[PDB]
Formats: C-alpha cells, sequence, structure tokens
C-alpha cells in the first residue's frame, strides 16, 4: 500500500550534514577499484556502487554519507540523493542488525508466506515496518526476490531462506539472536530449485568436451 | 519423419544446462568436464559474420521475453566502428514475479555465462561485457566474479583472449532494488549512475547505448545458450520446437503445484504435459485446476479450459491471447481467490512504476485502487467496463511495456472472470444493504 | 429563488467565504464589481476591495 | 537538395533530416498539444500529451522526440490521436487539486485550456487524490507541489539554462516528487524564469500573489533598463 | 560418479566485501579504459 517513508529530507540531531562519516583507507582502495571500471569520462557510473559501499559499512546512509560520495565522485549533491530516494535497498533510517525482507507477493502468497509473516511477527513481538527495541531485527514485507519456485522465502542481510514453515523461521530466528549463523537456502531436504523428490530430469552422468560438435570445426 | 508435431520430451544429452540443480562442480574444473570452454579459439577465429550466421540460422528467440530474433538483433551491431568503442550488456535483473531461470544459470554454471559474453561480443565486435546482476542476488553475484577471476586467470578472457588475438573484459554491475531496471534502457540508465528510468526509442541502443556508445541488451539465457549452438550448430537447436519456435527452454513452475521446480524442456511442450510430469500435478488433480498464468505476472491467465491444450511457444500463447513471457508457469487452483491474486500483481505494479510518464504513474495507481475495491466488492458493475477502458488507455501510450504488463492481467482476469467480480459486487450489495 | 440586494456570506466559523477569485468580476455583464486582493497577514487569499455599482447592476 | 518529403493530414511538407513529428506539423500551422516539451529545453518525452497516429502504423508515437520519416503521413486529428489525448488528459487531472478558484495560473493555465481543447468535459475517478508537502525555495519561487504534474520542465531549465544543478526527483511511482529533498533556496540570476515555464501553478510569483487575474490585465510592451542587455 | 551431494557450499562462508575485494582482485586483469576527450560531461 503506501510507503510510509518520506522522501524529505529534515535536519536532525542524529542525521544532518556535520554527521561524521569517512570512509576507510581499504574502503578508499576498493573505491578506486570501482572506479577504474568504467570509461575515464564517466565516472558518475560508479555511483550506485560507491554509496551501497558507504552502507556496508555504515549499516544506512546519512545525508552526510551522499555528500561525500558525491564529493568524492564529483557529482552534484543533488543526482546522489536522487540515486539514494530511487532505489529501495538504500537505508536512509538506521536499521536492526538482522534486515528481515518476506516476499508477499503472489507466487509466495499463493504458497502461504502470510503464516511466515504471523509467525515472525509474534516471535518477535513487533509490527511490519518496525524495529525492534533491541535493534537486532528489524521487519518489511518486499516484492518478488527472484526464488518464487522455493516459496514462502525470506531475505536476512543478503541471505536467501526458503522453503519456510513457521517452525523453520523461529528457528533461525533464535539463531540468529543466539550469535549463530544459520545455513541458507531451503529447509526441505531440498537445498536447490529441483523437484522435492524424483529428480525427473538430469540423472544421466552429463558428457564431456566433444560430445556433439560440428565437423568443420 | 520430418516436420515433428509432437514436443516435450527430450533427453540428457540434448539438454544445455547440465549443471541446473549445482550437482557438480560450478567451478572451472567441473565446466571444462561438462564441455565448456572447449574449442573456444576456433570459434573465435571463425569471424563475427560466421557467429551471427550460426544464431540466425538456428532460430534462437530473445528468451528475457519479448522473444525478437536475435541473430538480427545482434547483426544490428555489425557496422563498421567509428571511433567510439562498443559493449554488450547481459541483462540479469530477473524482476518478473514467476521467474527463477537466471538465478539458477548465474550461481550454478556461470562460466557458460561468460563464454557467452565472449562468444557475443566477438559477433557483435564489443570491447567489453557489463553484467547486470539484480543487487538482491549477493552470493550468485559473487560466484559469477569467481567464475570470471577463474577465466582470467586461465587467459580465457582479457588480453588475448584464448589464442584468438582478441582483447575482452567482462564486468559486473550490481543493482539496489528496481524491478523497472530490467528493461533495457533503463538498465542503460541505471550503468551510468542515474535513476533507473527508460529512455525513449529511437534512438536504438545498437546507435547510442551505454556511455552513449553503441551496446547490446541481451537476457542471460540467450547469451549463455549461444556457445552450445555454435559448437553443435544452429541445426541442432532448430531441429527442437516448430518453426519460428526453435530451441529448448527453461520453465519455472510455482504455485499450487506438488513440486513447484524449475526445468529445461523442448518449447512446444504441452503445459499440461509439462504441469503433470515435471511438477507433480496439480494439487488436489487436474480438475482442481482454476487458471494459469503461463508467462510470469505480465501474461494475462488462461482458464482450466484452455490449458488443456494449449502449447508452451510463442506463437499458440500469443493465438491463445496470453503470450508466453519469461516461461513462468504460476498454478492456481480451484481454492484460490483469483480477484485476490490479480489485485496484488496490481500492487506489485504500481510499487515498481518507476513514475517517469504520466499514464503508467497515475492509471496504475489508479487500477490498483479499483483492484483493491473489486476486493472487497465495493464497486458497481458498470466499473468493470470503466476498469477495462483504463487499461486500454495505459496500453501503448507509455515510455516502455511496464503500463504494458500492468494492463494486460486486469483484461486476462475481466476477460475470464467478469462473473466472479459481478457476483462479489452483488454480495458486497446485499451484505451491507 | 428571488433576487434582490447583494451580500458576502460567511462560513460558521466567521471566516469569510469569499476567495478573491475574480469570476463573479469576470462574468459580470454590467461591469459592476470591482475587486482588488492580497495575501492577508495569516496568508490567506482575501479581498481588500469588493465594490458593486448598483445603479450598473441588472439583478 | 537534402530534405525529405512527408505529409501532414496529406499535405506535402519538405523538412531537414532530423525534424520531428511536432516540428513537421508546426510548419503547416498546426501547433501538437505538450506540457513537457520546451523549444529551449532538451527533450524528455514524459507527459505523453503530444501523442500522434502515424498513418499505417498500429502505434502512436511521440510527436515532440520521434523524427520524421519519408512518406510518413501525420494524422493530427484522427480518431485514435484524440482519444490518446483525452485518455493522457485524464491521468493527468486524475490527481490534480480543486484549486482553479484560489490558483494564480487561473485564467492563463496550459492544463485548463489543453483539457478545455482536447480533453474530456467530466471525470470518472472516484478515489480519493494525493496531496503532498508543500517546499521552500526561497522569497521569489512561491510553490505548491500538489498542483505539479511532473513535467520536469523546473528541472531541465536549471541544469541547462541556469548551470544549477539543485533539483531533482525523489521517489518513484505514484510518489515521485520534484524538489531539492533538502531545506536549500533555488537562487539563481535566472530563477524567476522557472515561473515562466511551469505550465500549472505549481511554481509562482510570490510577490505578484493573489493580485490579479490574467484576463484583466492591459499588456505594454517595452524595453528592460536595469541593465545594459536591453 | 554421483549426484548425491550439493557443490555449492562455498557461498556459505561469502562476508560484507566479497563482492568489493574479488573486484579489487580483478582490477590488474583489465585492458585501459576507453577515454571520451574529458574529465566529465561538463568539463
Ligand atoms: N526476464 C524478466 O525478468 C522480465 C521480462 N519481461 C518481458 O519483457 C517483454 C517486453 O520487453 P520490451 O523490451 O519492451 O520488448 P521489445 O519488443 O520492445 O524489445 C525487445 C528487444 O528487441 C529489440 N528491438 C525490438 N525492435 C527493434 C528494432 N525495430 N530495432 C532494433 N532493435 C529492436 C530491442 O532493442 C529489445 O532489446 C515482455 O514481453 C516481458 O515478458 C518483463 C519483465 C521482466
Ligand atoms: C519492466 C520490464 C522489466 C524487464 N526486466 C527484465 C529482466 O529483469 N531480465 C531480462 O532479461 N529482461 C527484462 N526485460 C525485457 C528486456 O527488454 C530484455 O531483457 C531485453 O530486450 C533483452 O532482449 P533478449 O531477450 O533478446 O535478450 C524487462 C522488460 C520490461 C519492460
Ligand atoms: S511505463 Fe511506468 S515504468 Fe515505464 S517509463 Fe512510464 S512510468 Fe516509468
Ligand atoms: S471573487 Fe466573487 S466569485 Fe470569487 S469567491 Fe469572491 S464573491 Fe465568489
Ligand atoms: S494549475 Fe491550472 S488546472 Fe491546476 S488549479 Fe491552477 S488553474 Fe486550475
Ligand atoms: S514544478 Fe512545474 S515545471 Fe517543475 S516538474 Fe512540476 S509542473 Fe513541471
Ligand atoms: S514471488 Fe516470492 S520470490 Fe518471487
Ligand atoms: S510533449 Fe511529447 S511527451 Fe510531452
Ligand atoms: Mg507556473
Amino acid at each position: 500500500g503506501a510507503g510510509g517513508a518520506l522522501f524529505v529530507h529534515r535536519d536532525t540531531p542524529e542525521n544532518n550534514p556535520d554527521t561524521p562519516f569517512d570512509f576507510t583507507p581499504e574502503n578508499y582502495k576498493r573505491i578506486e577499484a570501482i572506479v577504474k571500471n568504467y570509461p575515464e569520462g564517466h565516472k558518475a557510473a560508479a555511483v550506485l556502487p560507491v554509496l551501497d559501499l558507504a552502507q556496508r559499512q555504515n549499516g544506512w546512509l546519512p545525508i552526510s554519507a551522499m555528500n561525500k560520495v558525491a564529493e568524492i565522485l564529483q557529482v552534484p549533491p543533488m543526482r546522489v540523493y536522487e540515486v539514494a530516494t530511487f532505489y529501495t535497498m538504500y537505508n536512509r533510517k538506521p536499521v536492526g542488525k538482522y534486515h528481515i525482507q518476506v516476499c508477499t507477493t503472489t507466487p509466495c502468497m499463493l504458497r502461504n508466506s502470510d503464516s511466515i509473516l504471523e509467525a515472525i511477527q509474534k516471535k518477535l513481538g513487533i509490527k511490519v515496518g518496525e524495529t525492534t527495541p533491541d535493534k537486532l531485527f528489524t521487519l518489511i514485507e518486499v516484492e518478488c526476490l527472484g526464488a518464487c519456485v522455493n516459496a514462502p522465502m525470506v531475505q536476512i542481510n543478503d541471505n536467501y531462506y526458503e522453503d519456510l514453515t513457521p517452525k523453520d523461521i523461529e528457528e533461525i530466528i533464535d539463531e540468529l539472536k543466539a550469535g549463530k549463523i544459520p545455513k541458507p537456502g531451503p529447509r526441505s531436504g531440498r537445498f536447490s530449485c529441483e523437484p522435492a523428490g524424483g529428480l525427473t530430469s538430469l540423472t544421466e552422468p552429463p558428457k564431456g568436451p566433444g560430445f556433439g560438435v560440428q565437423a568443420g570445426l | 519423419a520430418p516436420k515433428k508435431t509432437s514436443f516435450g520430451s527430450l533427453k540428457d544429452e540434448d539438454r544445455i544446462f547440465t549443471n541446473l540443480y549445482g550437482r557438480h562442480d560450478w567451478r572451472l574444473k567441473g565446466a571444462q568436464s561438462r564441455g565448456d570452454w572447449y574449442k573456444t579459439k576456433e570459434i573465435l577465429l571463425k569471424g563475427p559474420d560466421w557467429i551471427l550466421g550460426e544464431v540466425k540460422t538456428s532460430g534462437l528467440r530473445g528468451r528475457g521475453g519479448a522473444g525478437f530474433p536475435t541473430g538480427l538483433k545482434w547483426s544490428f551491431m555489425n557496422k563498421p566502428s567509428d571511433g567510439r568503442p562498443k559493449y554488450l550488456v547481459v541483462n540479469a535483473d530477473e524482476g518478473e514475479p514467476g521467474t527463477c531461470k537466471d538465478r539458477e544459470i548465474i550461481r550454478h554454471d556461470p562460466h557458460k555465462l561468460v563464454e557467452g559474453c565472449l562468444v557475443g561480443g566477438r559477433a557483435m565486435g564489443a570491447r567489453a561485457a557489463y553484467i547486470y546482476i539484480r543487487g538482491e542476488f549477493y552470493n550468485e553475484a559473487s560466484n559469477l566474479q569467481v567464475a570470471i577471476r577463474e577465466a582470467y586467470e586461465a587467459g580465457l578472457i582479457g588480453k588475448n583472449a584464448c589464442g584468438s588475438g582478441y582483447d575482452f573484459d567482462v564486468f559486473v554491475v550490481r543493482g539496489a532494488g528496481a524491478y523497472i531496471c530490467g528493461e533495457e534502457t533503463a538498465l542503460i540508465e541505471s550503468i551510468e549512475g542515474k535513476q533507473g528510468k527508460p529512455r525513449l526509442k529511437p534512438p536504438f541502443p545498437a546507435d547510442v547505448g551505454v556511455f552513449g556508445c553503441p551496446t547490446t541488451v541481451a537476457n542471460v539465457e540467450t547469451v549463455a545458450v549461444s556457445p552450445t549452438i555454435c559448437r553443435r550448430g544452429g541445426a541442432w537447436f532448430a531441429s527442437f520446437g516448430r518453426e519460428r519456435n526453435s530451441g529448448t527452454k527453461l520453465f519455472n513452475i510455482s504455485g499450487h503445484v506438488n513440486h513447484p521446480c524449475t526445468v529445461e524442456e523442448e518449447m512446444s511442450v504441452p503445459l499440461k504435459e509439462l504441469i503433470e510430469k515435471h511438477a507433480g500435478g496439480v494439487i488436489g488433480g487436474w480438475d482442481n485446476l482454476l487458471a494459469v498464468i503461463p508467462g510470469g505476472s505480465s501474461t494475462p491467465l488462461i482458464p482450466k479450459s484452455v490449458c488443456e491444450t494449449v502449447l508452451m511457444d510463442f506463437d499458440a500463447l500469443v493465438q491463445a491471447q496470453t503470450g508466453l513471457g519469461t516461461a513462468a508457469v504460476i498454478v492456481m487452483d480451484r481454492s484460490t481467490d483469483i480477484v485476490k491474486a490479480i489485485a496484488r500483481l496490481i500492487e506489485f505494479y504500481k510499487h515498481e512504476s518507476c513514475g517517469q510518464c504520466t499514464p503508467c504513474r497515475e492509471g496504475v495507481d489508479w487500477m490498483n485502487k479499483v483492484m483493491a475495491r473489486f476486493v472487497k466488492g465495493d464497486a458497481r458493475p458498470a466499473e468493470i467496463d470503466s476498469l477495462w477502458e483504463i487499461s486500454k488507455q495505459i496500453e501503448g501510450h507509455t515510455i516502455c511495456a511496464l503500463g504494458d504488463g500492468a494492463a494486460w492481467p486486469v483484461q486476462g482476469l475481466i476477460r475470464h472472470f467478469r462473473p466472479e467480480l459481478e457476483e462479489r459486487m452483488q454480495q458486497f450489495a446485499l451484505q451491507h444493504q | 429563488r428571488f433576487r434582490g440586494e447583494h451580500a458576502l456570506r460567511r462560513y460558521p466559523s466567521g471566516e469569510e467565504r469569499c476567495i478573491a477569485c475574480k469570476l463573479c468580476e469576470a462574468v459580470c455583464p454590467a461591469q459592476a464589481i470591482t475587486i482588488e486582493a492580497e495575501p492577508r497577514a495569516d496568508g490567506s487569499r482575501r479581498t481588500t476591495r469588493y465594490d458593486i455599482d448598483m445603479t450598473k447592476c441588472i439583478y | 537538395s537534402n530534405l525529405i518529403e512527408v505529409f501532414v493530414d496529406g499535405q506535402s511538407v519538405m523538412v531537414e533530416p532530423g525534424t520531428t513529428v511536432l516540428q513537421a506539423c508546426e510548419k503547416v500551422g498546426m501547433q501538437i498539444p505538450r506540457f513537457c516539451y520546451h523549444e529551449r529545453l532538451s527533450v524528455a518525452g514524459n507527459c505523453r500529451m503530444c501523442l500522434v497516429e502515424i498513418e499505417k502504423a498500429p502505434k502512436v508515437v511521440a510527436a515532440c522526440a520521434m523524427p520524421v520519416m519519408k512518406g510518413w503521413n501525420i494524422l493530427t486529428n484522427s480518431e485514435k490521436s484524440k482519444k490518446a489525448r483525452e485518455g493522457v488528459m485524464e491521468f493527468l487531472l486524475a490527481n490534480h487539486p480543486l484549486d482553479c478558484p484560489i490558483c494564480d495560473q487561473g485564467g492563463e493555465c496550459d492544463l485548463q485550456d489543453q483539457s478545455m481543447m482536447f480533453g474530456s468535459d467530466r471525470s470518472r475517478f472516484l478515489e480519493g487524490k494525493r496531496a503532498v508537502e508543500d517546499k521552500n525555495i526561497g522569497p521569489l519561487v512561491k510553490t505548491i507541489m500538489t498542483r505539479c504534474i511532473q513535467c520536469t520542465r523546473c528541472i531541465r531549465f536549471a541544469s541547462e539554462i541556469a548551470g544549477v544543478d539543485d533539483l531533482g526527483t525523489t521517489g518513484r511511482g505514484n510518489d515521485m516528487q520534484v524538489g531539492t529533498y533538502i531545506e536549500k533556496m533555488f537562487m539563481s540570476e535566472l530563477s524567476g524564469n522557472i515561473i515562466d515555464i511551469c505550465p500549472v501553478g505549481a511554481l509562482t510569483s510570490k510577490p505578484y500573489a493573489f493580485t490579479a487575474r490574467p484576463w484583466e490585465t492591459r499588456k505594454t510592451e517595452s524595453i528592460d533598463v536595469m541593465d545594459a542587455v536591453g | 560418479f554421483d549426484n548425491s551431494t550439493y557443490r555449492n557450499l562455498q557461498h556459505h562462508e561469502y562476508s560484507t566485501y566479497t563482492f568489493l575485494d574479488l573486484n579489487v582482485e580483478l582490477s590488474k586483469f583489465r585492458m585501459p579504459q576507453p577515454s571520451s576527450g574529458r574529465q566529465s560531461p561538463r568539463h
């Protein structure tokens, strides 16, 4: 429905142009490598990755980070603001340690993603789009994540957890807040996009380099 | 017996993506074991004209979803140089709901994609390849980068790729959560550091593309099948499927099926055979089927009566008023609220519209509100016709095809399930005086 | 429906209804209406002059 | 020489290569409806009000951005063109605020006039309207962004003519907004011109507010003496 | 030979900077970039 997030920035004690932000020397080396991937006359093309890098260092993107990215790449700050507000993966507000994203589009909705959403809500005691008091977990609804075959699915900190049941997501949350790393992927003895039982295709061993190459080649 | 008339059963020896399920090593050693990077030097030295001719005689059509003939599109870039560099852009955004094929291609055999990038760049005379991978596919992008690193150390790409004397680079660029960035021009704009807003055509990318240079945007499946087509010949690829519907295809069957999965199958396989053979059949039996969306959210849905004999290719699905799209089959059984499903798709399109042009930006939101009211039943039957007209005012009037992809699902729902909407409005009126 | 002496009306809060659009001035067949307006102290769009010549008006 | 022959409603016109459909139409005295196209700005093509039918072609083209081709017959007053205009006007007016009596643009509004000349005479929009918050860009340009139609004329003028990149769009979809994303004054020696280029009452003159209507004013054509440009 | 196990477990050991570290490593394998003749479109 409604987005709920504003696209106007108002200066705040913890979000203002004087908020401290600076890349680390290692991140500066990574930025240099990023910029070296584009033609010499087009350095603005590096806006999308470098901005992402800033978030990967900070967790979110204060207005100071956008200003720093604009200064580094010699791009006007309004262009960086445009990019930061256009793309939904950019966090213009602090989020929890683990960002939980539940796909609710029709393919996942058909396989009961509502049960996963309700189980997460009950386990964490927070509404969608709200961050726990502890701040480790943040929950939001996302569109199709490209894993509709393994549905219902969840993305936590660029990790995919698939074939979820309420118990599966409860255990994932329990071992996430216990300091452990859950195994990403499906949770039905499947571990890929193959059929759940039988392996109807690709059972014979694959063949070698020159199996069916044409003549005169 | 020439001119086969029944399709839908090809054995493993004729399958291109032999590591679809990730049961073998995705690294360089496994790829070479399965026939990847074999005799690429000879193919490169055959020249761009030979490669373009093989792609043309193969009958390969764009696997992104539009089905444009690939040979002609790639030969659009066969002009003499004018000073600007030439580029190949591989589309790996994968935003269409129901579609999961390119993720498996990227993560389980990225070397096929890299070799296809090299072959396509040679055919187009491109200096380098840019792969625009979806920002949410972090592990897949990392696997692709590892494969690219292995190819770079093996001499298969870079300075003097193989022993052909051809210089070629591959770069991976990640998006940040935008479905519209799957459109080729919006993808180019996102690469250049701008918002993912499509640009008008003409000019086409072959004339003015990324950085204002000639470029070709191709789907990852289209790029990845090309080296196999070159090695085995265009005739072998054209032997499968009907005329003008050649080759094999990846299918993602999801929704109300016993075993949702991703498979590789001949093109013109009937939908019922595919569903009951690879997906374990519809949940509750074939008689429990209500509707099928055959080619992703942008294609109109078809009722069970049409799915009994329809074939899974471009022409047959066009004659069924539904299109093939990305070959992402979404199955809805008789327990499905079809209105709620279509309204959820319209909500997805409302959240994915880039907002550039008036018809999409305003009308998609308008149809979202109308469908939300349709779900409850607040509306009156006349509004249905109004909704139809509204969709007609969006389709064919926008910059890009996202407006069409939002207009078509409501058109299908109205075409095939109008009595459901009417009876919902009747029940709402009778319940609320 | 009887048309008689003119009057300017208010909202129930006491605020004037007139917002100085000058549609009445534009449509008046006798050019009997003269309007001048400016932003009020609170930023409202209100008139500083609203004159009707009743010896020009045709009612 | 290099001139090519096109047709506007069957009337032959000779045009230079690179001429758009809109300019070819203009040559025979036909003005195509527009909202985002300005002949001194970069071509945008987003408003979609300039859609026209080419004979024997199933898809309408954007006249402001599409070069003409040899032998093309532009149909400016066909059923397809008029239906496209009505649909685009309906989409433009769906979320527009009912502000004409309090809007300074009233009486000299391109939205009003093109709705009168090319749109429908009634509405079938049965939902609620969007409302966006206002922006402060200085004491010269008054801003009421609920009236904005997202033609991006002001952004293109600021970047191209004035050399100031302070204006842009934030968000996307129905929520996309024109502004600066921060409290910042768009202060330039040519800033006030964005009042003129803005086709609606989204941008207006602050000193001029509420004082006059366009049909009242008497126009005297004269010269400026504040500098030596004349 | 066997089709038993799963061969894509390595992505279990991927950290927040893996992609950019790989980009840094590949930086030395590229060819010199073409130039438009300017430092920027505003130069
Ligand atoms: N793979 C995915 O995740 C998604 C796929 N889609 C599919 O995208 C399809 C529509 O996309 P479009 O690009 O708008 O279709 P299109 O027909 O306009 O273009 C398809 C390709 O053909 C080229 N082309 C077409 N006509 C040309 C010409 N006259 N000259 C030179 N090149 C030409 C274009 O450059 C383009 O690359 C839809 O059918 C949809 O199924 C949509 C969303 C997501
Ligand atoms: C809104 C929209 C989103 C799209 N997203 C993708 C995508 O994610 N991946 C893709 O391969 N094509 C996508 N396409 C279709 C592209 O135009 C297509 O990739 C491009 O034409 C490549 O052509 P090909 O299929 O011949 O390789 C999208 C099209 C539209 C209109
Ligand atoms: S149709 Fe929608 S997504 Fe495409 S350019 Fe127009 S507003 Fe943007
Ligand atoms: S100016 Fe005239 S028409 Fe306009 S609000 Fe005031 S009284 Fe009414
Ligand atoms: S901009 Fe034009 S249409 Fe909109 S309120 Fe003002 S006068 Fe009316
Ligand atoms: S403020 Fe005016 S000129 Fe600027 S985009 Fe909106 S309508 Fe166009
Ligand atoms: S619908 Fe959920 S991943 Fe695509
Ligand atoms: S005037 Fe051509 S699209 Fe706006
Ligand atoms: Mg104005």
